[PDB]
């Protein structure tokens, strides 16, 4: 869904705590202007793309204390009371799996997971409790064995399929959700799509830090070096080779992050359509929410994404 | 330059900093200026600045039983808008 | 219905007339590229490590075996004003594309169609659409369908008559308190169980929560031909 805000300061990162090559840098324009306007406005992007998402309900709905769905035991998804983190047991597997002073600054995310799970935990009370009537208007409670009833004949499946057969898809439902705890707890391998988005965010960075020992056509890497060994009518000049070899470098790192920022972007509008088609109601597109028939859908939460557990038939 | 906001009672620390210039408050509304970290700012009430916890919505939990169920009775007809470039 | 919508086009009229900032994704693209051709235009009074911004003034006071120097240190700063617009203007197209693909796709399905698809012409149930002109871009005016006022009943999967169990065609069962009707899920119409309204299968041993009532046969008054 997001990534990872950051902002990069002009001052620092050129002049190394100097007034001779803050002097130099006002001659090349509003270089910095634009550099501080783009980085800008892909943070603020990046907390627009959790609201189109989780946001979709606003009205928090609560599960009831007594637990009564024809057989289906929803443990693995409903968040736990006793944690102080209120998550799920899927939640803690996947929370657990994806893993300076040069004007590098880390911008915290204004929504917290706190609050994120807070938005899960919402719309896992209305698919079970009123299933696709708290999306288009006011919630209605159905009951969840008459809510199969009507998901079944979507398919184009009769009423007598589910009814009589009760026990055999409440006893396949829960060795399902069940497997992917066995999965999850085993292989690392399944959240390589998020993973990918921390190992691009952090070779981006290393390189720009490593770009300051470079010395450009000049006599060395340290400002300081040369300004305590050069008259300033030649110091001018090997400054001046630092600073063209260090505004390529930043211009780089700019352009790269603007089109990572329009992949994640796509990636965002996709989660943020079948939140609402597999997840508020059922889709009749083929290979959308899953592989087979679509009946129902349940959302998690992520590091940096989304977990969906589609359920088909 | 500025030293003027230095003189105290008015700190309020958070996870991005500590907010000089606004008192802490214990409500929860719909914020409009977002700060970080779940802490938002509003003009409200004499007027100052205030600083908060974001609210997610308000409270509602349905009923729910084994034999009970809500057949809807009238309607609104509804015309909103949508702009795109 | 035709109250109700003949005042909801009536709101848009006052709420496009009071409101200043109902516009804002199209002065959004607006005011980007003003300030993209703003900065094009003022780096051409910098100097990039030359004596003066201005070519006319480096062209008279030296010799072009001097002034060779300082034009080269303009013409380099320049060039990288003009391969940065470009690329700057070579993303916002890329995005502005996206935003013309996907009103293609509404102007086919929400206004020339119906869709089924959930929260994509609308919030709640899509009945119709109307396309309206905007300056670099469209306007929407989606008509749904939003249910107002509810109430509770009591519900049931079956009923057991004669021992058939006897399953909704269309709907779900309702009761007041003593009898038992059918109506529709959206909308509450109560009707008489009769034999065109259930589905006859099976007996009434497998199903989980079925209750005990009668089916009303309409061959009962052909019988006093």
């Amino acid at each position: 869904v997001s990534m990872t805000k950051t902002s990069v300061d002009c001052t620092m990162y050129i002049c190394g705590d100097s007034t001779e090559c803050s002097n130099l840098l006002l001659q090349y324009g509003s270089f910095c202007t634009q550099l501080n306007r783009a980085l800008t406005g892909i943070a603020v992007e990046q907390d627009k793309n959790t609201q189109e998402v989780f946001a979709q309900v606003k009205q928090i709905y609560k599960t009831p204390p007594i637990k009564d769905f024809g057989g289906f035991n929803f443990s693995q998804i409903l968040p736990d009371p006793s944690k102080p983190s209120k998550r799920s047991f899927i939640e803690d597997l996947l929370f657990n799996k994806v893993t300076k002073f040069n004007g590098l600054t880390v911008l915290p995310p204004l929504l917290t997971d706190e609050m994120i799970a807070q938005y899960t935990s919402a719309l896992l009370a209305g698919t079970i409790t009123s299933g696709w009537t708290f999306g288009a208007g006011a919630a209605l409670q159905i009951p969840f064995a008459m809510q199969m009833a009507y998901r079944f004949n979507g398919i184009g499946v009769t009423q007598n399929v589910l009814y009589e057969n009760q026990k055999l898809i409440a006893n396949q439902f829960n060795s399902a959700i069940g497997k992917i705890q066995d999965s999850l707890s085993s292989t690392a391998s399944a959240l390589g799509k998020l993973q990918n988005v921390v190992n691009q965010n952090a070779q981006a960075l290393n390189t720009l830090v490593k770009q300051l020992s470079s010395n450009f056509g000049a006599i060395s890497s340290v400002l300081n070096d040369i300004l305590s060994r050069l008259d300033p009518p030649e110091a001018e000049v090997q400054i001046d080779r630092l600073i063209t070899g260090r505004l390529q470098s930043l211009q780089t790192y700019v352009t790269q992050q603007l089109i990572r920022a329009a992949e994640i972007r796509a990636s965002a509008n996709l989660a943020a359509t079948k939140m609402s088609e597999c997840v508020l109601g059922q889709s009749k597109r083929v290979d959308f929410c899953g592989k087979g028939y679509h009946l129902m859908s349940f959302p998690q939460s992520a590091p940096h994404g989304v977990v969906f557990l589609h359920v088909t038939y | 330059t500025w030293r003027v906001y230095s003189t105290g009672s008015n700190v309020f620390q958070t996870r991005a900093g500590c907010l000089i210039g606004a008192e802490h408050v214990n409500n929860s509304y719909e914020c409009d200026i977002p700060i970080g970290a779940g802490i938002c700012a509003s003009y409200q009430t004499s007027q100052s600045i205030i600083a908060y916890t974001m609210s997610l919505g308000a409270e509602n939990s349905v009923a729910y039983s084994n034999n009970s169920i809500a057949i809807p009775t009238n309607f609104t007809i509804s015309v909103t808008t949508e702009i795109l470039p | 219905i035709a109250n109700q919508f003949n005042s909801a086009i009536g709101k848009i009229q006052d709420s496009l007339s009071s409101t200043a900032s109902a516009l804002g994704k199209l002065q959004n693209v607006v005011n980007q590229n003003a300030q993209a051709l703003n900065t094009l235009v003022k780096q051409l009074s910098s100097n990039f490590g030359a004596i003066s911004s201005v070519l006319n003034d480096i062209l008279s006071r030296l010799d072009p075996p001097e002034a060779e120097v300082q034009i080269d240190r303009l013409i380099t700063g320049r060039l990288q004003s003009l391969q940065t617009y470009v690329t700057q203007q070579l993303i916002r197209a890329a995005e502005i594309r996206a935003s013309a693909n996907l009103a293609a796709t509404k102007m086919s399905e929400c206004v020339l169609g119906q869709s089924k698809r959930v929260d994509f012409c609308g919030k709640g149930y899509h009945l119709m659409s109307f396309p309206q002109s905007a300056p670099h871009g469209v306007v929407f005016l989606h008509v749904t369908y939003v249910p107002a006022q509810e109430k509770n009943f009591t519900t049931a999967p079956a009923i057991c008559h004669d021992g058939k169990a006897h399953f909704p065609r269309e709907g779900v069962f309702v009761s007041n308190g003593t009898h038992w009707f059918v109506t529709q899920r959206n909308f509450y119409e109560p009707q008489i169980i009769t034999t065109d309204n259930t589905f006859v299968s099976g007996n009434c041993d497998v199903v989980i929560g079925i209750v005990n009532n009668t089916v009303y046969d309409p061959l009962q008054p052909e019988l006093d031909s």
